[PDB]
């Protein structure tokens, strides 16, 4: 029922990274998980 | 044991105020973990033009040391006890909160207090965090969603404090002295403007006494900051930039603001129209006519309805991302939906909307953090936590007639604010958009 | 012909505007209107007018020349 | 009390169905008013010149 | 040389400068000009796009710019010349080769 | 072949919204009846046309009954003569143009139905012609029967001065001076050429008023819609 | 997705009357297209209503027209609307063309040439229309103008008698003039649709003469609302004539029936032909004069070839501006001279005006374009 | 008794009329004196009447 | 940053009601719409007034002209026709029979058989005055019936063989409908207008 | 009525676990051993299509009815795939669990996979993959596994390009009929009684039944000219369920496993500080720890500037070497334990994450281990076990994956 963290498009120009403060959190630390739904946008986790 | 019943035995929220005026609020349940934090009536709305982005600048400096714990001492202590420390700033609400083990709640409350009150704001640390903000500002330019919404506010509430971005202009970021920041803090961070919220395994009694121990020093006493109303303007902002591959459009009418009961019926209506993107399982068979039409005809890549609430006003509408040839058709079906709900919403579809909304806010409040946040912010917006049993009362009251009458108040024959960014050549002219806010029948 | 969305390539141009219900139909109509008209009239006058002055003259000359020609000459 | 234009909007102009009925009713009231009013202007402008003014002399 | 007095007069008489246009913006778009425009670098093209947008909007209001903002005669860079010259030079070569 | 064009007399119907003096028309009709209907035809005016203009239904019936007119054929196959009715047009003096020429020595008297519309100057012209008859200047004489009138083109006309003082006693007893007779007949000949005159001008007033109302309103609607564009500001923001 | 873009009939209307991308900056001179359409529809309606009461028989023709004005209910207001409507048509035409000339719209070749055709067709319609009342100027105007074709060697004399269907303008001529006059407006309507068809291929020129793709606005509401205002102004102008001075643009002699003996003093066509009538009378030789009258209109087809300026519109072109306004004032002079008797000084003025007309189009305005270019280092 | 012939007299005694009336009488006793020349005096009469009847128009209609 | 963009001041163009940046536009929204829509509504009423009149005139055009209305009616003098004799008239390009009827012809046509007639009409409803019968002249194939003749002593036709009575009703012949009763009214007891 | 978890393992192998907690909302999850690993080289990407394929027509409910009926009651139907498991999850208000259950059972036990529906769905593989691969972590982690393994765990979760448009209805039927079986299924629940779940599992989920992961050690290099280089270096770690795995988990948190403070400098993170000492340009580093039924991967993931990739990876690798050599104090291992202990309890804080852990455990192990037992097991890791885990990594056969402009990114045999 609830919309996701990030609304997903194809062909949409990538969101940039410029500093340490925005880049931390990104380094993968656990294996991938993928969810698909009826209501919620599709997400891929570390 | 039914749903109606289940709501009756949801843990109540405890409510108490300190001598200075700081509220302590807390929802309890035997849980090994907890979330606690401080919510403040402070943000960009409370900033003037010359001190815009100060609250954001502060947020950067918050976790960079205190008088009691200089530099990375505050940082080290949070990490080593397995605690998670986090912050956010909206146009009206700044908030700092910590996720910790239930046994570590005393130290958790202590650390929050140390952050708020005794924040270092070092000369070197300011000049460091200055470049950081400037780079985030550049990153933010590459988020079309962020840009279009900032534009919506900027045009909707033009010439007021609500037009202002949370981050502030690069001009202010480059100039803001430590004098500005400390002056901003002592003006806005006051006990009656703040709420200490916690959820998880916490005895309410203990939290309130910990609040005494560390938050007693908070000031609660000329020209007390009281936000003026903000003038909505029917306007358009069009950032045409054909170099970007997809167009972002954000459109809204004036919403009622936090207080108003109509917000419940508006949520029901917004749930009917709902949201969509290209990764959704539903496609053609989706219940929302906008979504099924959008899926079958590849109109947009994504859309959501949003009813953004501020104090005496807000933004009620939708955002979409679509192909450069689809903007006109997207606008057509979306405005078509607003009109259909205003004029001719059905009982069964409103019931669907109700059921969506019931489900929406029951499952959002799952885990200590979102429950802590609901406590913190509800105290700021409503002046209390509204129990789930009461939300349910308000939802059950909404029928087809209500949805019509409520939607007709805000949407029907009203001037919207439009923001567009990207290859927006097709994006309908304001007059055509304005004419799309009524039907001739 | 060509539909909106296929006309041309435009980059980095912002357009801000107001709803017609938020504004006046005739803002500074005489205040700014009168001077702009005088400016516009002065700008084109001695391109537009000289031929019509010439018409007036060739007309009034030719008309009363036809009258005088039909009079008898004193001889 | 709200302004006069606003009362006109809420009562007559908001629903396009009432807006249309308003035009039709108003057109009738306007038609008879305008016609009678403009004819009066004409007949006063031409006092005693029209057959309508000199009719009585031959009846 | 001596007619530079007339050139300066004509420039202001013509008056495209009052809309903040350069001479090369006012050229009637034939097939050569189209190609020449197409060959402009990002900067020169988007400038052209704005200047015209601005001019048309001014024409729509029946107004001109402030005199400070007028294109000065001497500041009118001949931006399209090198591209247009070569487009023409190219076509003339193909036309020659076709005989 | 010099030319004297007529002056502009201030008629009771000269102005934008000014109707014809119908009483004037009623007198003017009698000036046609008593004087010019033995020479000029007026084919497009019938006795019914007078009703609601200068005469009542009953008066116009009497005027119609006064005149001879041919009708037929009857069952025997003959053309009889009968008393006129409203449906009859004003009767021609002669059967044809050839007969007319013989009675006026070569010259044909023009039909008067459109004479105001068919001559430059109109009622100003006709009035000047009727009152302008005078003795010729030195060094001038025309063919025996062509009179001198200065307002006529070529300075010489083949009509005997038709109006003079007391040529007719008016029904309403207006003093029948040469001037007054001419004024009345012109007012009638104006109506003859243009019956619509009053209705036309009534419509003119109603059009001017509605235009006075609609033009600024439509213009305001125009400015309303266009206000979106009129206000707009453009900014050029390259990276 | 809507039923404006979808339905095969609405699709055509949506693309050519609603969502049509129009330049933001087009002036009042762009309203004349709309107004020409209104004129055409107005003529057709008023015309059809007149045709319900008119007869093309030479004996009853003049009578029927007067019967319209006297006995037919509001037949007068219909009649005088149609007559002044013909004047309004030509005013609208010349303004529409002037716009084309001044702003260089003629570069739209197909649109432009179809225009020339439309002009010529409206002229033919209005020439034969003026004959229908069967008054003096009707009959004698038709006689002199038609008979000009006899100046063609070998065939000309046959041709004239073939148009007439006899030896003068008589029974057979009036009846066919009515038939042609009825049918042609409908042909005009078709050719006018071909005219627009080509116009939407490019979209519209604007006052700057610079491409407006960077600033297109939707036709509705912006230009639907302007066109309504324009239409309202056209109705005012028309009805000002019809209700206050219906005979102002006509001639008195067309109120006396057509007489094959009695010649009017100064026989002439209706005002909108006077410029070309003057050109005819400048040349002393008759075949020369016909070829000049012909070339005075057909020269419009030459204009696009005669373009020399590197700029499209005259907006940024002082010398051309003046020569254009000279050409307009000259045409106003030819219209005046056209109305005059053939005598001194109207012959010499007329000759001089006719020389100036062709000189302006064929020599001076081309040279002015090239001078302007060389002044801009072009 | 006619208001017309009253006003014709009234207007006849104006500067432009009396000056034109003298012009008329000059050629009256120039032609009617001289023999064997085909020139006449229509022109001079029309000059006089133009000036006269313009004035007559201005106020004749008041007495009607 | 895009945060550097701030919307231009629109104060010059704003309506008075929306100038105050610290007050809500929602007060004036009811009103500002009202004003603009009034202009629109007024305009529509005016255009309606026009279109009514224009269309109405054009419709009028097609209706009977003044000269056709002139031949609509015919006046007949009743003292000019003697008791018993018929008198023919020309009406709408047709003959029109008016007949003065005697007290014998009235009573003789009063007690006639209702059923036996081909077109059953009683005499009291064929006329408005007893002593006057007004009729339009043969229903079969169009001739002009001759007065004071026939078997039934009224009107007889020498074309095929129709016999009309004194009330104008077909008695013995090929005609399908009786001679037609037009629309008329007596005005002065001396005069009749038919039409 | 204060409530704790109930548990049942039916004779047919199937697990039912359910906490009746009297919340207004009810989460139900059917967990299945049907992850990407059970694809072979002939049907690669089948489980990806299968993940997209719920809400296609079933025997008891149409494609239309699944969407409409669930949306009617404000519900959600989700499908989640790891390398080892698939998880079908429904949410709604507790009154509508019957309805949602019927939908869940239809989707998992009797999907029809109609030729026209399956074919129509094919383009969705491209959309879903395209979206996911916008995360550069997805590139590297999918490559990392493909490099590290010969067969099962090497499989990517997303369908290979060549297979898009080509996954057949037969393959989908085969995959479900072979993998969605009682011996491979765990039905978990919140806000519903255990007896009624048991009865559903007996009557509707009694389905009859239907190679070990060989570690390889390789490298995969995506040359793509980003100014940033994502890179991961791992060695084979231990299997989930073994005690050694807990040692790796502690080692992960000693080295640093993601941020604790917003915009924080990570003063306790061994890796982040090790890298930040030498190089101050924008970067991120974290310890990477996957653990599976057969195997596991442990190492670290760097995000660095293109030119700095050599320096960053080497510096990070050196930090593990010093932990392996023995440079490790109690306060570090204590902090690391406190992180992991807190992290675990926080991950099961929400009723979403709790359901994931109950189902997750139920498949890879026999039954539910309570939070208290788990934390005691974390404490049971001696400092010696942490140093052994580090030693294992350093001398163990290496696997690597990188994406970016790799001009200064070393190969495995360049370390
Ligand atoms: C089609 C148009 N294109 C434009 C392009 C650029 C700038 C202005 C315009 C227009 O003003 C314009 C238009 C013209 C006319 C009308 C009303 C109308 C009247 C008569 C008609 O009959 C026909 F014969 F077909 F012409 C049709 C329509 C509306 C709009
Ligand atoms: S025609 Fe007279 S009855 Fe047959």
């Amino acid at each position: 029922a609830v919309p996701a963290t990030s609304e997903s498009p194809v062909l949409d120009l990538k969101r940039s990274v410029l500093c340490r403060e925005s880049l931390r959190g990104q380094a993968a630390g656990r294996p991938l998980v993928a969810s698909v739904s009826l209501n919620v946008p599709a997400s891929v986790r570390y | 044991a039914t749903y109606a019943q289940a709501l009756q035995s949801v843990p109540e929220t405890q409510v108490s105020q300190l001598d200075n005026g700081l509220r302590v609020a807390s929802e309890q349940s035997s849980q090994p973990t907890c979330t606690v934090g401080v919510w403040i009536d402070a943000g960009s709305r409370y900033e003037s033009e010359k001190n815009n982005g100060a609250g954001y600048f502060v947020e950067h400096l918050a976790f960079k040391g205190t008088k009691n714990r200089p530099g990375n001492a505050l940082e080290k202590e949070v990490e080593s006890m397995g605690a998670h420390l986090n912050a956010y700033s909206t146009r009206e609400h700044t908030a700092y909160y910590i996720k910790a083990l239930s046994k570590d709640l005393p130290k958790a409350v202590e650390l929050l207090a140390d952050i708020v009150q005794n924040c270092s704001l070092e000369d070197s640390q300011i000049e460091k965090e200055r470049d950081v903000i400037l780079q985030e500002l550049q990153e933010n330019d590459t988020s079309m969603r962020d840009v279009v919404f900032n534009y919506l506010h900027a045009t909707a509430f033009q010439g007021t404090p609500l037009a202002q971005s949370v981050e502030g202009p690069s001009e202010n970021v480059r100039k803001l002295s430590r004098a500005d920041l400390t002056e901003y803090l002592s003006r806005h961070y006051k006990a009656p403007r703040m709420v200490l919220a916690a959820a998880g395994g916490l005895e309410h009694r203990q939290l309130l006494d910990l609040a005494q121990k560390h938050f007693s020093g908070l000031s609660g006493t000329e020209t007390v900051p009281t936000l003026s109303p903000c003038r909505f303007t029917g306007s358009q902002i069009c950032h045409r930039e054909d170099g970007l591959p997809l167009a972002h459009v954000a459109i809204a009418v004036e919403g009622p603001g936090w207080a108003h009961p109509d917000n419940v019926a508006l949520q029901v209506a917004n749930a009917i129209i709902g949201h969509y993107d290209c990764t959704y399982g539903g496609g053609a068979h989706l219940s929302s006519p906008l979504a099924s039409i959008a899926a079958t005809n590849k109109l947009c890549q994504s859309f959501q309805t949003f009813n953004i609430c501020y104090a005496d006003t807000g933004l009620l509408g939708a955002h979409f991302v679509c192909d450069h040839m689809s903007i006109d058709d997207m606008m057509f079906v979306l405005q078509g939906q607003w009109m259909r709900l205003c004029t001719s919403a059905t009982e069964s579809e409103v019931l669907r909307g109700k059921n969506l909304l019931r489900n929406a806010l029951v499952s959002h409040l799952d885990g200590t953090t979102p429950v802590c946040e609901d406590i913190g912010r509800s105290l700021l917006t409503y002046g209390r936590r509204i129990p789930l049993a009461e939300w349910e009362s308000r939802i059950a009251e909404v029928d087809a007639r209500v949805v019509r009458e409520v939607c007709s108040k805000y949407f029907y024959d009203q001037c919207p604010a439009v923001a567009g960014f990207g290859p927006i050549e097709q994006l309908p002219d304001y007059n055509r958009i304005r004419s799309g806010m009524f039907w001739l029948r | 012909g060509r539909q909106f969305g296929h006309l041309t390539r435009v980059r980095h141009v912002i357009t801000y505007s107001l709803s017609p219900f938020e504004q006046r139909a005739f803002p500074h109509y005489f205040s700014k209107g009168i001077p702009n008209v005088l400016r516009r009239t002065r700008a084109c006058i001695l391109r537009v007018a000289p031929p019509f002055v010439a018409f007036y003259l060739v007309y009034t000359w030719g008309t009363q020349e036809f009258e005088k020609s039909k009079r008898k000459n004193p001889a | 009390a709200p302004t006069l234009t606003a009362r006109l909007y809420s009562l007559l102009f908001r629903r396009t169905s009432t807006f249309a009925l308003t035009i039709v009713v108003g057109a009738l009231f306007f038609e008879r008013a305008f016609d009678q009013g403009a004819d009066a202007i004409y007949e006063h402008i031409n006092e005693g010149k029209l057959w309508k003014h000199i009719k009585h002399k031959y009846e | 040389r001596w007619l530079e007095g007339i050139r300066k007069w004509y420039y202001n008489a013509a008056g495209f400068n009052k809309l903040g246009l350069m001479r090369d913006d006012t050229i009637h778009e034939n097939d050569d000009v189209k190609e020449a425009i197409r060959r402009l670098p990002e900067n020169l093209y988007n400038d052209r796009v704005f200047r015209i947008k601005r001019a048309l909007d001014l024409s729509m209001r029946q107004q001109i710019l402030p005199k400070e903002q007028w294109t000065k005669y001497e500041e009118d860079k001949s931006y399209l010349e090198p591209y247009l010259k070569e487009v023409i030079r190219e076509r003339k070569e193909r036309e020659e080769w076709a005989k | 072949d010099l030319e004297l064009h007529p002056p502009s007399y201030p008629w009771s119907h000269r102005g934008l919204l000014s109707s014809l003096d119908h009483t004037s028309i009623r007198r003017g009709f009698q000036v046609y009846k008593q004087v010019c209907s033995s020479c000029h035809s007026m084919d497009y005016v019938a006795y019914r046309h007078l009703v609601g203009v200068c005469y009542t239904e009953d008066e116009a019936k009497a005027l119609a009954e006064e005149v001879e007119v041919q009708d037929g054929p009857n069952e025997d196959g003959e053309m009889f003569m009968r008393p006129g009715k409203l449906s009859d047009y004003f009767p021609k003096p002669y059967p044809n143009p050839e007969a007319a020429r013989a009675a006026n020595n070569g010259a044909l008297p023009p039909d008067l139905s459109y004479i105001v519309r068919a001559r430059h100057g109109g009622e100003d012209y006709v009035f000047s012609l009727l009152t302008g008859y005078c003795e010729p200047p030195t060094g001038v004489s025309l063919r025996e029967g062509l009179y001198f009138n200065p307002y006529f083109p070529g300075q010489a006309i083949g009509m005997a001065p038709p109006i003079y003082n007391e040529v007719l006693e008016f029904d309403d007893g207006t003093p029948a001076t040469m001037s007054q007779v001419a004024k009345d007949v012109c007012t009638f000949l104006r109506w003859a050429a243009e019956p619509e005159h009053d209705h036309r001008k009534r419509m003119g007033l109603k059009m001017l008023l509605m235009m006075g109302l609609l033009l600024p309103l439509v213009y305001a609607m125009k400015r309303h819609k266009w206000s979106v564009l009129k206000s707009r500001k453009l900014a050029y923001r390259p990276p | 997705t809507n039923i404006r873009k979808s339905h095969p009939l609405m699709k055509i209307v949506n693309n050519a009357f609603i969502d049509l991308p129009a330049p933001s900056n087009i002036s009042s001179w762009w309203n004349f297209g709309s107004l020409l359409g209104i004129c055409l529809i107005l003529q057709i309606l008023t015309g059809l209503f007149l045709a319900m009461h008119y007869t093309s028989d030479t004996t009853t023709a003049f009578s029927s027209v007067t019967h319209i004005c006297r006995d037919v209910n509001y037949g007068w207001i219909i009649r005088y609307m149609h007559a002044n409507g013909a004047s309004m048509f030509f005013i609208c035409l010349y303004m529409h063309v002037g716009r084309g000339l001044y702003y260089g719209s003629y570069t739209f070749l197909e649109t432009w040439n179809i225009g020339v055709i439309l002009l010529l067709t409206v002229m033919a319609t209005a020439f034969m229309g003026y004959v229908l009342p069967w008054g003096q100027m009707s009959f004698w105007g038709a006689t002199v103008i038609t008979n000009l074709l006899s100046a063609i060697p070998y065939i000309g004399t046959n041709l004239v008698e073939w148009i007439w269907g006899g030896f003068s303008v008589d029974k057979a001529t009036l009846t066919r003039f009515f038939a042609f006059h009825f049918i042609l407006p409908f042909i005009i309507m078709a050719i006018a649709m071909v005219h627009l068809l080509f116009l939407h291929e490019t979209g519209s020129n604007n006052p700057t003469g610079i491409s407006s793709d960077v600033d297109k606005i939707p036709f509705h509401p912006y230009y639907t609302i302007k066109d309504i205002l324009g239409a309202l102004l056209l109705i005012l102008a028309l009805m000002l004539l019809v209700l206050f001075a219906p005979d102002l643009l006509g001639d008195p002699d067309n109120y006396t029936p057509a007489n094959p003996l009695n010649t009017p003093p100064h026989i002439k066509p209706e005002w909108y032909f006077l410029f070309a009538y003057a050109i005819l009378r400048s040349i002393p030789n008759k075949l020369g004069g016909v070829l000049a009258l012909a070339f005075s209109i057909l020269i419009l087809a030459l204009i696009p070839l005669l373009h020399t300026s590197k700029q499209r519109s005259m907006m940024f072109r002082p010398l051309s501006q003046c020569l254009f306004w000279a050409l307009v004032a000259d045409l106003l002079t030819l219209t005046w001279i056209g109305g005059q008797p053939v005598e001194h000084p109207y012959i010499t003025i007329g000759q001089l005006a006719s020389v100036l007309y062709f000189l302006l189009i064929l020599v001076l305005m081309p040279t002015a374009g090239t001078i302007e270019n060389k002044l801009l280092k072009w | 008794v006619d208001p017309l012939t009253t006003v014709r007299e009234q207007c006849e005694q104006l500067e432009k009329c009396v000056k034109a009336r003298e012009r008329l009488e000059l050629c009256d006793e120039r032609v009617s004196s001289r023999s064997q020349t085909e020139e006449d005096c229509t022109e001079e009469l029309l000059d006089f009447l133009h000036a006269r009847d313009h004035c007559v128009a201005h106020k004749l209609f008041n007495s009607l | 940053s895009h945060t550097d963009i701030k919307v231009p001041d629109f104060s010059d163009y704003r309506r008075p009601e929306v100038l105050d940046s610290t007050k809500s536009s929602k007060e004036s929204s009811e009103a500002r719409k009202g004003f603009s829509y009034l202009v629109t509504a007024t305009t529509t009423v005016g255009v309606a007034y026009a279109a009514k009149n224009v269309v109405s005139q054009f419709v009028s055009s097609m209706s009977a002209s003044a000269d056709v209305l002139a031949m609509s009616k015919i006046e007949i003098k009743l003292s000019d026709i003697p008791e018993g004799k018929n008198m023919a008239f020309k009406w709408r390009g047709k003959p029109l029979f008016v007949r003065h009827r005697t007290k014998k012809e009235i009573d003789q046509e009063a007690a006639v058989e209702v059923s036996q007639l081909r077109d059953p009409q009683h005499d009291l409803e064929r006329v408005k005055k007893p002593e006057w019968v007004i009729l339009i002249g043969c229903t079969h194939l169009g001739c002009v019936p001759i007065a004071n003749a026939g078997d039934f002593g009224g009107y007889y036709c020498p074309c095929h063989g129709s016999h009309y009575d004194a009330s104008g009703r077909i008695r013995k012949g090929p005609a399908p409908l009786n001679l037609e009763v037009p629309s008329y009214e007596f005005t002065s007891d001396d005069m009749v207008i038919v039409g | 009525h204060p409530q704790d978890l109930e548990f049942t393992r039916l004779p047919n192998g199937l697990v039912i676990a359910s906490l009746e907690n009297y919340a207004p909302a009810s989460r139900i999850g059917l967990f299945i051993k049907a992850g990407s690993r059970y694809e072979n080289s002939n049907n690669l990407g089948t489980s990806h299509l299968l993940r997209l394929a719920s809400s296609l027509t079933t025997k008891g409910a149409s494609s239309f009815k699944i969407t409409r009926g669930i949306e009617a009651v404000g519900g959600k139907l989700s499908v989640t795939s790891t390398r080892e498991n698939m998880a079908y999850t429904v949410e709604c208000l507790r009154d509508d669990v019957d309805i949602l259950m019927e939908f869940l059972l239809n989707v998992t036990t009797a999907p029809e996979f109609r030729r026209w529906e399956v074919a129509a769905l094919q383009p969705q593989l491209r959309i879903d993959k395209a979206v996911a691969l916008q995360n550069p972590q997805a590139h590297v982690i999918e490559n990392l596994h493909a490099a590290a393994y010969r067969n099962a765990l090497a499989n990517s979760l997303y369908c290979p390009d060549y297979r898009i448009g080509k996954v057949t209805p037969v393959e989908l039927h085969d995959y479900v009929q072979n993998h969605f079986t009682s011996a491979r299924m765990a039905l978990i629940g919140l806000g519903v009684s255990h007896p009624v779940l048991k009865q559903v599992a007996e009557q509707f989920l009694n389905i009859r039944g239907g190679a070990k992961a060989k570690y390889h050690g390789g490298e995969i290099r995506e040359q793509n000219g980003d100014s940033l280089v994502h890179a991961a270096l791992v060695a084979e770690s231990a299997a989930i369920g073994s005690a050694e795995a807990n040692a790796f988990s502690v080692l992960q948190h000693v080295l640093g496993a993601g941020p604790h403070v917003k915009r924080g400098s990570n003063a306790t993170s061994s890796l982040y500080q090790a890298v930040a000492k030498g190089v101050h340009q924008p970067f991120d580093v974290s310890a990477f720890n996957a653990s599976y039924s057969d195997s596991g991967l442990f190492g670290f993931y760097t995000i660095s500037q293109a030119a700095s990739a050599g320096d960053v990876i080497k510096a990070a690798y050196n930090q593990v070497k010093t932990i392996a050599q023995g440079n490790l104090s109690n306060p570090d291992v204590q902090a690391a334990k406190n992180k992991l202990k807190a992290g675990y309890l926080m991950s099961v804080e929400s009723s979403e994450g709790f359901l994931d852990e109950v189902g997750s455990q139920a498949l890879a192990a026999g039954s539910y281990t309570p939070p208290s037992t788990v934390l005691q097991q974390i404490d049971a890791v001696a400092d010696a076990d942490v140093i052994n885990a580090a030693k294992k990594f350093v001398s163990g056969r290496k696997s690597m994956a990188a994406s970016g402009n790799l001009g200064h990114t070393p190969f495995i045999d360049e370390l």
